[PDB]
Order: C-alpha cells, then sequence, then structure tokens
DNA sequence: ATGCATGCATGCATGCA
DNA sequence: CATGCATGCATGCATGCAT
C-alpha cells in the first residue's frame, strides 16, 4: 500500500538556493532584505517575488561556474509548494523593528502575503529561456495538463463579489485548564473542535469545554471574480466561455467589472473522480490605465515634455484620432474635447453642475459615423459601445440579481453604469424606442439614475459622457424640409447636447477624388498615406490626456464680459430664425454652459490655470462650424 | 392535453363539442368569442369532428352534436333597416350552418 | 481596569456663560431627579481633556470592555454623589435599577464596503436610511429547569451564548441522573430586533451599486427607527460563523458580518424636524431650542421683509423665480390639521405642479426641496411602477418567509415626494396617485392582504409641455397633457415661460458666470431656517375668523362667475385657498387668519397660472403681457 | 437512436443523429502523487472507475492517502499528478428523419481524452462506440422496485461531424494531386469566368 | 372626401426567481 | 402557486396620402 517512486527534484538544495537568492541578490544593500526591513518597521503588508530576478541570479551563478538548479522552472511546474518554502525562509531572516511599536502553527506569526510575478518575455529572449508563465491563454486553452502550474489568462471581467472574512486558523481556549488549541482550515466548510485535548484535561476526569476566540484567529480577505473570453479568441461559430478566480490578501479590490486584464495565477483543483478548477490570482495587469491613478513620475514627465515642446499639440492630437479616416478635422477636434471635458462645479451650497460634454453626430449614409464611435470607444480607458436596437432601457440602467458566492442580493448595472467615468457611445440613436431614450435624460443632466420598482428604491451614479450617432428622418437629407423637422429628436433632448454636427454628403467632383485616393491607399498599403504626419500612439495620447485632466482652470472678468456679450448676441440672433422655422431650436442657458465647458476643456488641454480669450474664441468657432453645412 | 390536478397525470380532454357527442351543446354569449373558439366551432359544424396534434397525440374525435346558440346584435339594439348579416358579428361561413 | 475607572472618573467664538460649569454634574443631578438611566457621551469631549487621550483610542479598539467599565464608573459616581451630600431621597430604589452609557461622535468612517477583516470588534459609525425592521424577537438570558422526580428547580445563567444543562439533581436526598427538564415559559428573556440600513452615497468609487447592511438593536433601542428615516448609527463591527444546516454542525468558512448598535442619532442640522402630528401615538426625535435661539426666532418674526427674506434664502443659487420660491416655501409650512369626530377628516398638504420650457431650473429646485426635507424620495417618472410606489409582497434571504414592504410614497410620509417627468409616465402607473392626493390613504386588497394604509404627504411634480416647447398658439389646457380629474388635485400650477430679452439675458448670464471666478464660492443660513420652520410647524395652529370667511366666499364665487379652454374652477380651489392662507398665517407665527392672508392666497393662485396676461375668450397667452419683473 | 434496442447491448455500433446537449469539460484524476518531508520520499496512488475499460474489474476502495505507513504526514503535489479530460453529450434523431408528430428518442455518449471537444450543440454527428450497460437495476437490493431497468450509454471512440443543409457544419473535400493539377490547367483558359459562370444553375 | 396602408403605441404572453 | 420585473410578439388605432 502506498508505494514509492523516484523523481529528479530535491527540496533541500532548492531551499538553500532560495536563501542564497533572498539574502544575496541586488538589482543600497540587498534588495529583499530592505523589503523585509520595511515589513518589520510596519510600512508594508505585501512582498512580491519577480521571477526575472531569480532567473538573473541563477544566470550569474552559472557564469560563476558553480552548479545550481533551475529554480524558476521548478516554480513554474509546481508553484503551490514553493509559497511555504519562501515563507519559511522569510521568517528566518527577518530583522527587528529599528523603529518603535505603539507548537503554534507558523501562520499566526506571519503578517505579510507572498505573491509570484510571472517571468517577462524580454528577459527570456535576453537569456534564451522560453517563458511559459508569460504566454497569454484563452479560457478555452486551459486543459487538464495545466493543473498545478503558474499561468496567465487574458480576458474581460464580468462579475466581482464583495470582500469577506475567511478563517484560516481558528483558535480556542479552555476555561478549565487554560490551554490554547489551534485548528487549520483549507476547505469551504469545517467542523469545530468540542472537548479539550490538553495534558491536564486528559489526565483529569473532568474535561473542559472549548471556546472560539475571534480576536486571536487568523482572518484573511477573500474575493471571487469571473472572467470571459475576448471576441478575438472565440473560434468560428462558437460562444465564449468563462472561468473563476479567487483573490486573497492585499489584491482584493484590484478587479472591477468590465476591465480587460491579464491575470496570473496557479491553476489548482477543487462522489467522483471529476473536479472543479479555479485560478489563484498572483498578479494583475490592466491593458488601459485608469485616469484616476496618475502620478507625475520622472518617466511620465519626460514623455509628456516632448509632446509639450513639439509646437502644434491641438492639431497633432486631433489628426491622430482614427488616422485612416480622411477629412473631418472639426469633428475630430470636438471629439478630442469630448475626452477631456470641462470642470465640475460645486457652489458649496446644495447645488452642483456637471462638467462632461455630450456630443451627437447626425449625417447621411456612408460618412463613417460608426467607425469613429468605434475608435473613440477604443481610445478611452473605460469605453462602451452599444447599438439602439440592442438595448432595453433597463439594460442600460439596472436590475436585480443574486450573488452565488455570498448570499447577498445585489443590483446589477447596465452599460451606463459600466461606462462611469468614461464614454458610452450609442449608435443608431434614432431607431431605439422613444420609451427607451427617456431613461437617458437624467443621466445626461443630473448624472444619476433613480429606480423605484419592486424590491429596490434607490439611486445610482453615472458620470458618463454620451457620444451619439443618428440619421435624418428619411435616410438622406431633404433640403426642402426644415432642419428641425428633418431630424426627429424633441427639443428637450436636443438642448441637452452641447455639440450636434451635421455631416451631409454633397457630391463634388473635386473633393471626391481625394477621398477615393485616401481610401484606396489605405487598402493597397495597410497604413495611412501622409508621410509628413506621424500620429501619436494611443498610449502616449492617453498619458497626455491623463496629465491634462488634473488641472482646474478658473476664469477672469475680461473673458466673462466677452462670454456675456456673445450669449446675448446668440440668443437674440436665434429668435428670428426659430420663428422663421428655418432654424435648429432656440438658444437657452445650456448653450452658455456648453460654451463655458468647451472653453475650460481647451484651457486644460494647454496645461493652464487660467482661461485665455482665444479659448472662448475657439469654442465659439466650433459651435458655429457645427452647422456650416446647412448653409452650403 | 392538460395535467390532472391530483394524479399528476396527463389527460386528453376534448371540448364541450367532443363531450356532447349524440347530445346538444348550448352556447351562451355566442357573439363574444375569440379566434380559438370560432375555429373550433367552425370545424365542428362543418365536419362534425375535431382534429388534434399536441404533445405526441395526433388524433381525431367525433363531435356529432346539435348546437343551440344565443347572441345579441351589434350595439345592443336590432336595426331593422339592415340585413341580419350586418346586425351580428358572426361571419357568413358560420351563419350559413 | 483601575486606570480606566480613575481616568474616566476624574474626566467626569469663545464665550463664558455656562461653559465654565461642570457639564456632566448637572446631567447626573437631573438624571437622578428624573429617574433616567442613560448619559449620552460625546467622544470628542474625551479627546479634548488631556488625561483621557489614551482612553479615546482604547475605546476605539476595545469597545465592549471600556463600555462596561464606564457603566460601572457612572454607577459608582452616582452612589458617591448621593451619599456624600447626605441627600434626603432614598438610595434604595437606585440599587434596583441599572445604568448605561451611549458613546457617539466616534472617529468618522470611510464606507462599509472598504472595511477589512482587521477591523473586527472595533467601534465605527455609519449613516443611511432604514427600509425594513423585523418584529420583536425574544432572546434568552436565563434558563429554568425542574426535577421530574423530586420537583426541585434550578436557574442557570448564560455565558457567550451557551447554556449548561445540569447532568444530575443538586439535592442530597434526590440525586437521580438526567432527571432535569427545561420549562420554556418559566424562563427569562430580553428583546432583539434586526434592521436593514442602506448607506447614503457619502462616497462610492467608479461603477459600484448601493450596499445594504443589517443592524442589531437590543433591549431599550427596540422599535425606535421606522422605515424611511435617515439616521447615523454608532456601533461595533462583528463577525459570526453560520451553520450550513439545521441538523448538521459543519460550519461555513466564509463569515457573516453585522453591526451591534450602541447609539442612534436622528435629527440633523441641514433639514427640518419630522412632522409631530403623525407620531402622536409614538431617543431624540426632535431638536430642542434654547431660550437664546427662541429669542432670535422671535426677533426675525418681526422684520419688514420676512416674507421676501425667507423665500430668497431657499435655494440661494437660483435667480429670481420669486413666486415659485414663495409657493414652495408655503408648501413646507402646510395648513393646520383638523380632527373630526362626527364627520370625516381633512389635512393640509399642498401639492404643486411645475410646467414650463426646458432649462428653467425645474430640476435644481426639486433637488433643493429634496435635501431640505426630513423624509422624502426623489424618483423620476420613467423608473417607477404602480407597486413600486405604493407597496409590495416579498421574501427575505436570511429567513425565506413572507412580508409586505413599503414603497416610495410611504417612505415619504410626513414629508415631500418629488416627481420629475410627470408627463413621460404611464397612464396606469399614474392612477394610483388619485387616492393618495385627496384621501391621503392607500387601500390594498391582494392575495393574503386586505388593509388601508395612511400615506399623508405632499407632491412636488415637474412636467414638460407636449411638444417640449410652449407655443401660445393653443389653449393652456392643450399644451399640458393631463386629464381633468388629475389636474384639479394640484393646489398650484406654475407656468414657467421662456422669453428672449436682452436685459434679463444679461443679468442671468452675469449671475451664472460669477460662479466660475473661483473654484469654491441677505440669506439666513440653512440651520436657522430649518429651526424656524420646525418651530413654526410644531407650535402655531392658526384659526379662521369671520372676517376671512366673507373674503374667501366672495373670491371663490368670483372665480366661478367666469368651453374647456382652460382649468375650470372646481370646489378644490376653495380648499386650496384655505390651506394656502393658513400656511401664510403660520409663517408669521400668528394664531388667527385674517384678510391679508386670504388676499395673498388669491394673488398667488392667479399669478401662478399667468392669469393677468391671458385672454378670457380665446384662452391663450399674450406673450407681450408676461414679464419677469 | 430510434432503432437502438436491447438486442444490441455489448456490441460495437455506429449511430447518427443531432447533437442536442453538450456538457462542460472537466478533468478526471488518474494518479495522485505525494511528498513526505520527514523521510523525503515520493509516493503514488492509482484510481479507476467503471467507464475506464471495456472489461469489468472488481471495484477498488478509492481513498485519498493522508498518512504514510510510518505515520509521516503527506502533502499533495498537484503538478506531478495526472488528469484526463471528460465530456458527456446527448444525441437525438434528426428532424429530417424522425416521424412527424411523435416525440423523439435520445441516447447519451461519453467521450474522454482527445475526443472531448469536437462538436457543438445543434450539429449533425456520427458516433462509433460500444453500447454498454452499468449498475444494477435493483437486483442487488433486497427490495428496491419492480419498474426500473439497467442504465445504458455509449463509450465513444470515434466522432464525425456531418454536413447538411441549413446546418452549422461546413462541407469539405480532400484535394488530391490530380484535382490540383486539373484546377491549375483549367485556370489558364481565357474564358474561365464564363465557363465557371454558365455552369451555375 | 373616403378608403387603405403603414407605423406606432398599447396589450398580452412568456419566462422568471 | 401568487407576486412583480424584463423580453418579445401581436393587435388595433391613428394619421397621411392618393384617387
Ligand atoms: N471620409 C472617409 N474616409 C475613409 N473611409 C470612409 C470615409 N467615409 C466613408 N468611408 C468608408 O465607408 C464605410 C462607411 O461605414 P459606416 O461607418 O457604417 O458609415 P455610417 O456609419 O455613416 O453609415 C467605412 O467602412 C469607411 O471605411
Ligand atoms: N434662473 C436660473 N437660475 C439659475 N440657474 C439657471 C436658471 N435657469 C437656468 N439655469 C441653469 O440651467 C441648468 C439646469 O437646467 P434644468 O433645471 O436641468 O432644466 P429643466 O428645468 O428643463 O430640467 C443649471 O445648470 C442652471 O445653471
Ligand atoms: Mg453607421
Ligand atoms: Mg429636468
Ligand atoms: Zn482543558
Ligand atoms: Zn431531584
Amino acid at each position: 500500500a502506498l508505494p514509492s517512486i523516484q523523481l529528479p527534484v530535491d527540496y533541500n538544495n532548492l531551499f538553500n538556493e532560495i536563501t542564497d537568492f533572498l539574502v544575496t541578490f541586488k538589482q543600497k544593500g540587498p534588495k529583499y532584505m530592505a523589503m523585509l526591513q520595511k515589513v518589520a518597521n510596519r510600512e508594508l503588508n505585501s512582498v512580491i517575488i519577480d521571477l526575472d530576478d531569480i532567473l538573473q541570479y541563477q544566470n550569474e551563478k552559472f557564469l560563476q561556474g558553480t552548479q545550481a538548479d533551475d529554480l524558476v522552472s521548478a516554480i513554474q511546474q509546481n508553484a503551490n509548494h514553493f509559497t511555504e518554502l519562501f515563507c519559511r525562509a522569510i521568517d528566518n531572516n527577518m530583522p527587528l523593528p529599528t523603529k518603535e511599536i505603539d507548537l503554534f502553527p507558523p501562520n499566526l506569526t506571519r503578517r505579510y502575503f507572498l505573491y509570484f510575478k510571472p517571468l517577462s518575455q524580454n528577459c527570456a529572449r535576453r537569456y534564451r529561456k522560453k517563458a511559459i508563465s508569460s504566454k497569454p491563454l484563452s479560457v478555452r486553452q486551459i486543459k487538464g495538463d495545466f493543473l498545478g502550474q503558474l499561468i496567465t489568462v487574458r480576458g474581460i471581467i464580468t462579475r466581482v463579489s464583495d470582500v469577506k472574512p475567511a478563517v484560516e486558523v481558528i483558535a480556542y481556549t479552555c476555561d478549565q485548564c487554560g490551554y490554547e488549541v489551534f485548528q487549520e482550515v483549507n476547505s469551504r466548510t469545517f467542523t469545530p473542535l468540542s472537548e479539550c485535548t490538553s495534558e491536564e484535561c486528559s489526565q483529569n476526569q473532568t474535561k473542559g469545554q472549548l471556546f472560539m476566540s475571534t480576536r486571536a484567529s487568523k482572518f484573511s480577505a477573500f474575493q471571487e471574480c469571473k472572467i470571459q473570453e475576448l471576441s478575438q479568441q472565440v473560434p468560428v461559430g462558437h460562444i465564449p466561455r468563462s472561468l473563476n478566480i479567487h483573490v486573497n490578501g492585499t489584491l482584493v479590490r484590484s478587479l472591477s467589472p468590465g476591465d480587460i486584464v491579464d491575470v496570473t495565477g496557479i491553476f489548482l483543483p477543487a462522489a467522483g473522480l471529476l473536479t472543479e478548477t479555479y485560478l489563484e490570482a498572483q498578479f494583475v495587469r490592466q491593458h488601459k490605465k485608469k485616469f484616476a491613478s496618475f502620478s507625475l513620475t520622472s518617466d511620465v514627465e519626460e514623455r509628456v515634455m516632448e509632446l509639450i515642446t513639439s509646437g502644434d499639440v491641438y492639431n497633432r492630437l486631433a489628426k491622430s484620432i482614427a488616422p485612416e479616416i480622411y477629412g473631418n478635422l472639426d469633428v475630430k477636434k470636438a471629439l478630442l474635447l469630448l475626452l477631456v471635458g470641462g470642470v465640475d462645479k460645486r457652489v458649496g451650497d446644495g447645488m452642483k453642475i456637471r462638467g462632461d460634454i455630450n456630443v451627437c453626430l447626425m449625417g447621411d449614409p456612408g460618412v463613417a459615423k460608426s467607425q469613429l464611435l468605434k475608435a473613440i470607444c477604443k481610445i478611452s480607458p473605460r469605453g462602451v459601445y452599444t447599438t439602439g436596437k440592442g438595448s432595453s432601457g433597463v439594460g442600460l440602467t439596472a436590475a436585480v440579481m443574486k450573488d452565488p458566492v455570498t448570499d447577498e442580493m445585489i443590483l446589477e448595472g447596465g452599460a451606463l453604469v459600466l461606462a462611469d467615468n468614461g464614454i458610452c457611445c450609442i449608435d443608431e440613436f434614432d431607431k431605439m424606442d422613444e420609451s427607451d431614450r427617456t431613461a437617458i435624460h437624467e443621466v445626461m443632466e443630473q448624472q444619476t439614475i433613480s429606480i423605484s420598482k419592486a424590491g429596490i428604491n434607490t439611486t445610482l451614479n453615472a458620470r458618463t459622457s454620451i457620444l451619439a450617432a443618428a440619421n435624418p428622418l428619411y435616410g438622406r437629407y431633404n433640403p426642402r424640409l426644415s432642419p428641425l423637422d428633418n431630424i426627429n429628436l424633441p427639443a428637450a433632448l436636443l438642448s441637452r447636447f452641447d455639440i450636434l454636427f451635421l455631416m451631409l454628403d454633397i457630391p463634388s467632383r473635386d473633393d471626391d477624388e481625394k477621398l477615393a485616393e485616401h481610401v484606396t491607399y489605405v487598402h493597397m498599403h495597410n497604413k495611412q498615406p501622409d508621410l509628413d504626419f506621424t500620429p501619436v500612439e494611443p498610449s502616449k495620447m492617453r498619458e497626455y490626456i491623463a496629465y491634462a485632466k488634473t488641472k482646474r482652470p478658473v476664469m477672469s472678468e475680461a473673458v466673462n464680459d466677452y462670454v456675456v456679450q456673445a450669449y446675448i448676441r446668440l440668443r437674440q440672433d436665434s429668435k428670428r430664425e426659430m420663428d422663421s422655422k428655418f432654424s435648429f431650436g432656440q438658444a437657452t442657458p445650456r448653450t452658455l454652459l456648453g460654451i463655458i465647458r468647451l472653453s475650460q476643456a481647451l484651457a486644460k488641454l494647454r496645461l493652464a490655470d487660467m482661461v485665455d480669450i482665444d479659448d472662448v474664441e475657439e469654442a465659439l468657432r466650433l459651435v458655429r462650424v457645427s452647422k456650416e453645412s446647412l448653409y452650403q | 392535453v392538460r395535467k390532472d390536478p391530483i394524479t399528476k397525470e396527463w389527460t386528453l380532454e376534448g371540448g364541450a363539442l367532443v363531450l356532447a357527442d349524440k347530445g346538444v351543446c348550448l352556447i351562451d354569449e355566442f357573439d363574444k368569442m375569440n379566434d380559438q373558439d370560432r375555429t373550433s366551432i367552425h370545424e365542428a359544424m362543418e365536419q362534425q369532428s375535431i382534429s388534434i396534434s399536441k404533445a405526441g397525440i395526433v388524433t381525431t374525435l367525433q363531435a356529432r352534436c346539435s348546437i343551440i346558440a344565443a347572441a345579441n346584435p351589434n350595439g345592443g339594439r336590432y336595426n331593422s333597416t339592415l340585413p341580419l348579416a350586418q346586425n351580428v358579428s358572426l361571419t357568413e361561413p358560420i351563419l350559413s350552418r | 481596569i483601575q486606570e480606566c475607572t480613575t481616568n474616566f472618573r476624574n474626566f467626569l467664538f469663545i464665550n463664558n456663560t455656562t461653559d465654565e460649569e461642570l457639564y456632566y454634574i448637572k446631567q447626573l443631578n437631573e438624571m437622578r431627579e428624573l429617574g433616567t438611566s442613560n448619559l449620552n457621551l460625546d467622544a470628542r469631549n474625551l479627546l479634548a481633556y488631556k488625561q483621557t487621550e489614551d482612553l479615546y483610542h482604547q475605546l476605539l479598539n476595545y469597545p465592549q470592555e471600556v463600555i462596561s467599565i464606564m457603566d460601572q464608573t457612572i454607577k459608582d459616581c452616582m452612589v458617591s454623589l448621593i451619599v456624600d451630600n447626605n441627600l434626603d431621597y432614598d438610595l434604595d430604589e437606585i440599587e434596583t435599577k441599572f445604568y448605561k452609557v451611549r458613546p457617539y461622535n466616534v472617529g468618522s468612517c470611510k464606507g462599509m464596503r472598504e472595511l477589512n477583516p482587521n477591523d473586527i470588534d472595533k467601534l465605527i459609525n455609519l449613516k443611511g436610511l432604514v427600509l425594513r425592521s423585523t418584529p420583536v424577537i425574544p432572546d434568552m438570558k436565563v434558563a429554568f429547569f425542574k426535577c421530574n422526580v423530586c420537583d426541585h428547580t434550578m436557574a442557570v445563567e448564560i455565558d457567550r451564548g451557551v447554556i449548561q444543562e445540569p447532568a444530575r439533581c443538586e439535592r442530597i436526598d434526590c440525586n437521580e441522573p438526567n432527571s432535569m427538564s427545561l420549562i420554556h415559559n418559566r424562563c427569562s428573556f430580553a428583546d432583539k430586533q434586526v434592521i436593514k440600513l442602506q448607506e447614503t452615497p457619502d462616497f462610492v468609487p467608479d461603477g459600484q451599486t448601493p450596499h445594504s447592511i443589517s443592524l442589531c438593536v437590543y433591549d431599550e433601542l427596540v422599535d425606535s427607527c421606522r422605515a424611511g428615516d435617515r439616521i447615523e448609527v454608532t456601533g461595533t463591527f462583528r463577525s459570526i460563523p453560520i451553520r450550513a444546516n439545521s441538523r448538521q454542525r459543519v460550519l461555513k468558512s466564509l463569515y457573516k458580518t453585522y453591526v451591534d448598535v450602541v447609539h442612534v442619532k436622528k435629527v440633523s442640522d441641514k433639514r427640518l424636524d419630522v412632522d409631530t402630528s403623525t407620531i402622536e401615538q409614538e431617543v431624540e426625535e426632535v431638536r430642542q431650542i434654547t431660550d437664546q435661539d427662541l429669542a432670535k426666532i422671535r426677533e426675525v418674526a418681526a422684520r419688514e421683509d420676512l416674507y421676501s427674506l425667507l423665500a430668497r434664502s431657499i435655494a440661494p443659487s437660483i435667480y429670481e423665480l420669486e413666486d415659485v420660491k414663495k409657493g414652495i416655501l408655503l408648501q413646507l409650512f402646510g395648513g393646520t390639521n383638523k380632527t373630526f369626530t362626527k364627520g370625516g377628516r381633512y389635512r393640509g398638504d399642498i401639492n404643486i405642479l411645475l410646467c414650463g420650457d426646458p432649462s428653467t431650473s425645474k430640476s435644481q429646485i426639486l433637488q433643493y426641496v429634496h435635501k431640505i426635507t426630513p423624509r422624502g424620495v426623489y424618483t423620476s417618472g420613467k423608473g417607477s411602477s404602480a407597486v413600486g410606489l405604493t407597496a409590495y409582497i416579498t421574501r427575505d434571504v436570511d429567513t425565506k418567509q413572507l412580508v409586505l414592504e413599503s414603497g416610495a410614497l410611504v417612505l415619504s410620509d410626513g414629508g415631500v415626494c418629488c416627481i420629475d417627468e410627470f408627463d413621460k409616465m404611464s397612464d396606469s402607473t399614474r392612477s394610483v396617485l388619485h387616492e393618495v392626493m385627496e384621501q391621503q390613504t392607500i387601500s390594498i386588497a391582494k392575495a393574503g392582504i386586505i388593509t388601508t394604509l395612511n400615506a399623508r404627504s405632499s407632491i412636488l411634480a415637474s412636467a414638460n409641455p407636449i411638444g417640449s416647447r410652449y407655443n401660445p398658439n393653443l389653449p393652456v389646457t392643450e399644451n399640458i397633457d393631463l386629464p381633468p380629474p388629475l389636474l384639479s388635485r394640484f393646489d398650484l400650477v406654475y407656468l414657467v415661460l421662456d422669453k428672449v430679452d436682452e436685459k434679463n439675458d444679461r443679468e442671468l448670464a452675469k449671475h451664472l458666470t460669477n460662479l466660475y471666478l473661483e473654484d469654491k464660492p441677505d440669506v439666513l443660513p440653512v440651520e436657522f431656517l430649518t429651526m424656524y420652520i420646525s418651530y413654526a410647524k410644531e407650535h402655531i395652529h392658526p384659526i379662521i375668523t369671520e372676517a376671512a370667511k366673507t373674503e374667501l366666499v366672495r373670491a371663490y364665487v368670483g372665480m366661478r362667475k367666469m368651453d374647456e379652454k382652460r382649468i375650470t374652477a372646481t370646489t378644490r380651489q376653495l380648499e386650496s385657498m384655505i390651506r394656502l392662507a393658513e400656511a401664510h398665517a403660520k409663517m408669521k407665527l400668528k394664531n388667527v387668519v385674517e384678510l391679508e392672508d386670504v388676499q395673498e392666497a388669491v394673488r398667488l393662485i392667479r399669478s401662478a397660472i399667468k392669469d393677468y396676461a391671458t385672454d378670457p375668450k380665446t384662452g391663450k397667452i399674450d406673450m407681450n403681457l408676461v414679464q419677469t419683473g | 437512436p430510434r432503432t437502438l434496442t436491447a438486442q444490441h447491448l455489448n456490441k460495437l455500433v455506429s449511430v447518427e443523429g443531432i447533437v442536442t446537449k453538450t456538457s462542460l469539460v472537466r478533468p478526471k484524476l488518474i494518479r495522485s502523487v505525494h511528498y513526505a518531508a520527514k523521510t523525503g520520499r515520493f509516493h503514488y496512488r492509482d484510481y479507476t472507475d467503471a467507464t475506464t475499460t471495456l472489461t469489468t474489474r472488481i471495484p477498488t476502495p478509492a481513498i485519498y492517502p493522508t498518512e504514510d505507513t510510518e505515520g509521516n504526514k503527506l502533502t499533495t503535489e498537484y503538478g506531478y499528478s495526472t488528469f484526463i479530460d471528460h465530456q458527456r453529450i446527448t444525441v437525438q434523431e434528426m428532424p429530417e428523419m424522425a416521424p412527424a408528430g411523435q416525440l423523439p428518442r435520445s441516447i447519451d455518449v461519453i467521450l474522454d481524452d482527445d475526443l472531448v471537444d469536437k462538436t457543438k450543440p445543434g450539429d449533425r454527428v456520427n458516433v462509433v462506440g460500444v453500447f454498454k450497460s452499468l449498475g444494477a437495476g435493483g437486483m442487488n437490493q433486497s427490495n428496491s422496485n419492480t419498474l426500473i431497468g439497467f442504465k445504458t450509454l455509449i463509450l465513444g471512440n470515434t466522432v464525425y461531424p456531418l454536413h447538411a443543409r441549413s446546418t452549422g457544419v461546413a462541407a469539405r473535400q480532400m484535394l488530391t494531386d490530380f484535382d490540383i493539377r486539373n484546377i491549375n490547367k483549367l485556370s489558364k483558359k481565357k474564358d474561365i469566368f464564363d465557363i465557371l459562370s454558365q455552369s451555375l444553375a
């Protein structure tokens, strides 16, 4: 019974190389000793191991000529066993708090969480060692052969739980004899201890009762998540699949629904021989950095300086949005101003005013409206794309649901809650039911939702910017009808937009040749024609817009006097046309607020603390050119 | 083809027209029927039989019964100025039997 | 323990009137004079005193022990005070009672969805609104056993939630094994209750939804919070393992969490006090005014621009709209409530409808009224249902049993319910209001429930005209999109018309633009206004005199002397006039309604629906006769 | 699936139908390894079940080892164990062949290892495998019932997707050297766009 | 001026947990 | 099996255009 087998591993030599690495490696003194010093001194609750460091250490030791072992390979194959080995070594080399403070299982004494960081690809190519832990895989490529290894999965998060306490080492106490018993837990359910097991109680005929002590137990933080496949990975004609993830320690709250991520972990198993699986998270990597995580590190300053000192930045950053689409310079400028936004305003009293810009594009067939909402949903770090048909109103706001992990009942949010602090690009705006658009009004104006159906009586938060696409009433434009009647949006909905462009397709033998040449060049060569313009890459553009969003310009009086005069001029000029029925509506204070917001955004893009008057001039020029196709 | 309240058992139950074979069917409020009732009565009065194709059961049943029906005219008052065919909702195919 | 009982003992616009006295000594004396047994303790008062600086932190980390230490210290101080002064009243009854301390104003929190496991068994504070409250649950503290062979009885005390069962009779004569039996009805019990709390968005990061908590209240704080109240609680953070089955004893690794309530605070500075007429048959319910605040109230009551100042102070960041502000102000006060014992019953609640062009600050006003009210829910028209406003039947997830819950219009009783998009709302979802706007009641007869429920609140509604914009080419009653019986209930109907005018255009443009010169910019502050309104609501009930009856009758017959081209006068305009006149009298703290209040009522009614600038024959607005003024 | 009777039990059969219900692929344990640090040695246990082999083998008492013979405690080595994939699918009679108005018949099929994911629901499939019987239809029990029988299923060893009209699977042919040569020869003619065009319908 | 056709809005049927 | 929410299908009503 229980025979024996021979393997090439050796859990003695590897532990020695572990200690050598952990107290002799340098990129200041030893690298990891300092991290342990911070842990002792109570400034760090997490220690992270970079496999690149281990690889470099063993490569250097090979250069020394002394024989060693392939530690990284051993970790990659069997990774759930090296966690405790590293914890043991870390518990035998810890220092004593240089600063001041104000048998038992070893885990009660530990206060730190060990995590492994996958092995990079560039280091692998540097030292010719093909890396298995840094190869992204789909949820459909993870099969039984991978159980027990350290791998990475690329996907999109769908559902996330709420952090909860999970007991790893229950503690008890005996009122009769005074001993302490410890029980380790590694399962979803457990049975507690009942009667004392000490020497004294054992000898005596009266055995005491034990009591759980909450304060002494080792409670950890537990969270669970679900990850799906990206549409670029699913095979032809199939449906995407899902996978589960566990998060324990100081990684909780590092995953939010809707985020495209690369997550590293250990693929571990859970009456039959069949078994459930899950990924124990060890390191997360976001594909698009959130704007509200920005810091002006030296590198990011060096990168933004080149853009600042390169002259034209407004045109450079507006020509770089969808560089395969010819023309539409003003449209791209207003869409670049969409990303930045104005400056929210609280008046200190119980009143607030939004600071985001809403934009609408109404035009004729085949003018590339959709392909610009698909590029704006990709530049933004938290973008969402939806089509008018495929929507329900509730599907945009919220509904009810129950959490499998815990027993709580939860409210699920729609696309407008996923896009919070982001752009919610709506295509086919005209074709969705008017009883479905009316839920967009409150989001557009108050940046909230109010649900008063059964079970739920509450409010949500949706700090979203809406980029809408629509078409005239009967397909193409009809010059005979009035501009207002040709479109099919009520006045109340129109007022809530700040920019409403009319992209009418009027043939002209001269300009169509340019479009034809651009498109056919885009097809013969897979890139855009111009050899003088070098568009800013999405990452460098996102980094600049993130730096710009930190400002909050104010206004002077020399600009206030201009703004008021322009508002009076526009609001007088508008009544004539509106009465004449050849118009677009009637100017309202929301027009003034939109002008102010556009000026603020143009000021921010310049990295300024004051709004110049050339910004209120650019804003007025944009709002004017918005309708300069109807006057062909 | 329904489910029995007590025995948890399926039951093939014909309507009143199949249950009144060799008898008489007395129908009240004959002018306020839905599509299903009109179709069933049409089949019964045409062929004196009722077909069914439901839940694996494909069969025909005998409905050799007489029909006595009561109804009210359009608008709640008979208008002698018009033919009877315009005072009632029933179409001609059912009113010719 | 000795250090604590000593430190707490010794611990127990600059001005010097009463700030130089022993604050807690007078409280201790009034408490022994009145028989009260609680001494609310402000934590920051502990942080102030030099000696009790560590104790603060200890209480923040070891609440359950420090609380008992404080309770024992307070009892000892009471005994020492009574004995030391040789006071006449007996010290025997005091020994037959118990005392407690209810600390509050503990270090602020950050949000219950950010607490980690290393915060268990610590003191915290939360703020939210109440949704449900279970009935009284008897919890056991003492068990009673009887001998079924000798009839001897025992009493056992509890320890951390377990009872010990005597294995043998304790009498010498009779010592039969396993002869004891528990007698349930002879035992002792305390009370318990569980309450759902929904946290307010004090802070919420990107993309998360609301979070509901469970709170436990014991002994004397039972049935003190209703459904809809906004409260701030201070209590302990706890964890518990949950049994996976009612038979099996295999515990679940994942632990539940809850909060033990030690203090609850209801009143808030930035809102009015709850109407006292709906809790007559029913913890600081209301704020208490000193004689110094009452002096300021009386002084303000005699100013020459009181009615203008009060209106202008509400929503100070809105421009003009003086008459809308006046109507909303009169809404808050309300009319006097009458109680009949031979007829029926009538109550004064003022419903207001706001119809006008887009971009006229209709949403901002409703948001202001929402934040300066004790109870009320701000629900738009799109996301509502007939049941979601009145009442539903549901099933809890920690019991699996049935229960009737409360809807939006019941959570707002004694307050104001705000409804946007009153026009983009269903015709059947809107009919449930018919009973709630004249009868102030909600009769339900559904499967297993047959009841009638009081829902005594007022309605503030905002609606757009058909076609969005208002065109004076149709009668007034056609621009609005409501049927007769629903539009008669509203006491005030406001028309908010836009009009292009360079003067007001410049003035409002300068107003709006003055807010962007700085990032953080005669108006009485909010707290004093709320205090004033609360006092007026609670204390003054004006009465109608014969001098006003003759004016009301004349004015109503006058409105009736004047088809379907406008809102024809019904019998509910007369009652609207009575209620508005009573509210106007209440604002000035008078106790008699006179002619000058009925006149204000009629003037405001006529000014609301732009009657001074309408043609009686065609019933259409003359845009030249409407001016902002 | 309609014509499969008790006459064919324990025989190699081929059945064609429509895939109606697939399952979620899961791993199955086939060898479990352990490490003992006190002795510094590795041990291993093996497991088996009814659906592993065709012949019948006396059941073994599957039990996961926790303690070594000497008493030394063991820890699992998840990375050195063995797991094999396992799926279960359901096949039904095609709508193109089932009689109209009658409820269809179904049969379960079990796949493992390299045949574990090759078809998707709603496809036309042909499975070659052994028709087997398992368990005891109350025979072992002293008194269980008199209205039950043995459970049956197919131990698949070949699966083929079939191409039909208005169906997900796409047709495909094997191209030989002759076919390629003929295609290349035919493509030289100048009227190719007309030859390939007049031959449509 | 009347009739027919098309589009929209109101209702019901399903499906659910 | 009743209650109440979200999807999807069906019908009847109103408006506009053409004869
Ligand atoms: N100005 C343009 N530059 C480049 N391509 C264009 C341009 N206008 C139209 N196209 C092409 O025509 C197609 C229009 O598709 P789409 O974006 O759906 O148009 P729309 O959404 O306006 O109906 C795109 O595939 C695009 O490549
Ligand atoms: N009289 C006014 N006083 C102050 N702000 C105003 C006024 N009129 C319009 N506004 C502006 O209008 C915006 C609010 O419009 P809103 O109330 O949402 O329109 P609606 O009333 O149609 O819902 C605010 O940003 C506010 O600054
Ligand atoms: Mg498009
Ligand atoms: Mg509004
Ligand atoms: Zn003991
Ligand atoms: Zn006894």
